[PDB]
């Protein structure tokens, strides 16, 4: 899927319809993405991790 | 004044080398704590008391 079109989804190519319409509802995917975080402005100071060492993370890091 | 490392590396460094100058001779010091066995007494020790705060705080206790 993707913005633009979001009213569509495509499975295989099969585009697929939404019973409803959304112009926000699916702008917000700042927690989509992770489970316990969230997206935040780029850094490039911030170092590159894997999915395993985020366990031991801290907060405001 | 000959040292350009920041005040976190530093305060872990005189921990550690608080910690090992507690590795002298007399009770109260580790060696006779271990010589006895008596491993409790060494959590109680005021030394990992003043490098408590550096450890991450979200998995201190595991």
């Amino acid at each position: 899927w993707s913005k633009a079109d979001s009213s569509k989804i495509y499975c295989h190519g099969i585009a697929i319809r939404v019973p409803l319409v959304v112009g926000d509802e699916h702008m917000d995917t700042s927690l989509a993405l992770l489970e316990g975080f969230s997206v935040c402005e780029n850094d490039p100071r911030a170092p590159m991790v894997t999915r395993q060492d985020l366990i031991d993370v801290g907060f405001g890091q | 004044d000959l040292a350009v490392l920041r005040d976190e590396k530093t305060a872990i460094t005189k921990g550690y080398e608080a910690l090992i100058k507690r590795l002298g001779t007399g009770d109260n010091d580790i060696p006779s704590l271990i010589a006895k066995k008596d491993y409790l007494s060494l959590y109680n020790l005021p030394e990992v008391k003043l490098m408590a705060p550096l450890i991450r705080p979200n998995r201190k206790g595991v």
